[PDB]
């Protein structure tokens, strides 16, 4: 029964929506809530893995689609579009990963469902190092034929000191 | 998902949702309870006695949602239980003994709710020992 996630997930979309009259405010609380959650993440991802430091944008691109995903949602995301410079791809899934079904009419049209999972990716990937762009740019739970993910390397952040 | 999602973000949701807050996160248990327990094998209890649903959320529900059955189950047979989970997973210091019931109201929501979907109305709370020592208490009026 470890559909304990999803259905809390839910919950908390459900309970930040009525704290929240604008959407735009959800999505930006559900980033917040992802990068806090992507921190903390990645220890227990390297601890259970020891895959090792990357060094491309595309090898993190393997190990967040074949790996993390796979270790995390028991899924494992397609990866495509690549851009030429390889600074940029996208993750392709065959649904909404964090939510199956939402409330009808809709009433939250701006609102993006599985936000913090961008959150999550851009938390993470910051405590290697990468400064990178998660984003929703195909959406099933929107009416599009799969959910797509776009990864996109801002830049390399220096080291603490 | 796996295991350590949940927590991940349920210890985002005490900070963010951070006692009309407690409120809020034991209603969102609340909710989450009802339909896991609608998943559980609920049938099996037709016909029972209130001490085995008790019985049922120790052991059928704690698994499912904590990967561990509850570690002593108490009653004054009135009404009132007492379930305790030795080392509470949610639970991550002297200081944060007074943090602890922000982090077991979900816990008493999920319990609740538990209850309502096998038809029982109940008032769940909770509170700690030795950290990390949990107790909640169920308490069933009549
Ligand atoms: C190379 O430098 C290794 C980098 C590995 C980064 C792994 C990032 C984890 C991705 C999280 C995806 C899991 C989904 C969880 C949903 C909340």
């Amino acid at each position: 029964s470890s559909e304990l996630f999803t259905l809390t997930y839910g919950a908390l979309v459900t309970q930040l929506c009525k704290d929240y009259e604008n959407d735009e405010d959800v999505n930006k609380q559900l980033d917040r809530m992802g990068y806090n959650i992507g921190v903390r993440l990645i220890e227990d991802f390297l601890a259970r893995s020891n895959v090792g430091r990357c060094h491309d944008f595309r090898e993190t691109a393997d190990v967040i689609a074949k790996v993390a995903f796979k270790m995390y949602l028991g899924i494992t995301p397609s990866i495509t579009n690549w851009s030429p410079a390889g600074d940029e791809f996208s993750l392709i899934l065959e649904n909404n990963p964090l939510v199956d079904f939402v409330e009808l009419p809709d009433n939250h049209s701006a609102l993006i469902y599985s936000n913090l999972l961008c959150g999550v990716l851009r938390g993470a990937l910051e405590m290697v190092q990468m400064a990178v762009e998660a984003k929703f740019v195909q959406d099933t739970l929107k009416g599009d034929g799969v959910t797509e993910i776009r990864m996109r390397f801002i830049r390399r952040i220096e080291d603490n000191l | 998902a796996d295991t350590v999602l949940f927590e991940f973000l349920h210890t985002e949701m005490v900070a963010e949702l951070w006692k009309m807050s407690l409120s809020v996160l034991e209603g969102m248990g609340f909710r989450v309870g009802q339909a896991l327990g609608e998943r559980l094998p609920r049938e099996t209890l037709a016909f029972r006695e209130e001490l085995d649903v008790l019985k049922f959320l120790c052991k059928d529900l704690w698994v499912a949602v904590f990967q561990k059955q509850m570690d002593s189950l108490r009653t004054n047979h009135q009404g009132t239980y007492v379930l305790q989970d030795n080392s509470f997973p949610l639970l991550l210091g002297l200081q944060y003994l007074e943090e602890a019931p922000k982090f077991l109201a979900f816990t008493c929501g999920l319990l609740r709710g538990a209850l309502y979907t096998l038809g029982i109305e109940s008032v769940v709370t909770a509170s700690v020992a030795a950290l990390p020592v949990c107790k909640f208490q169920v308490v069933i009026p009549k």
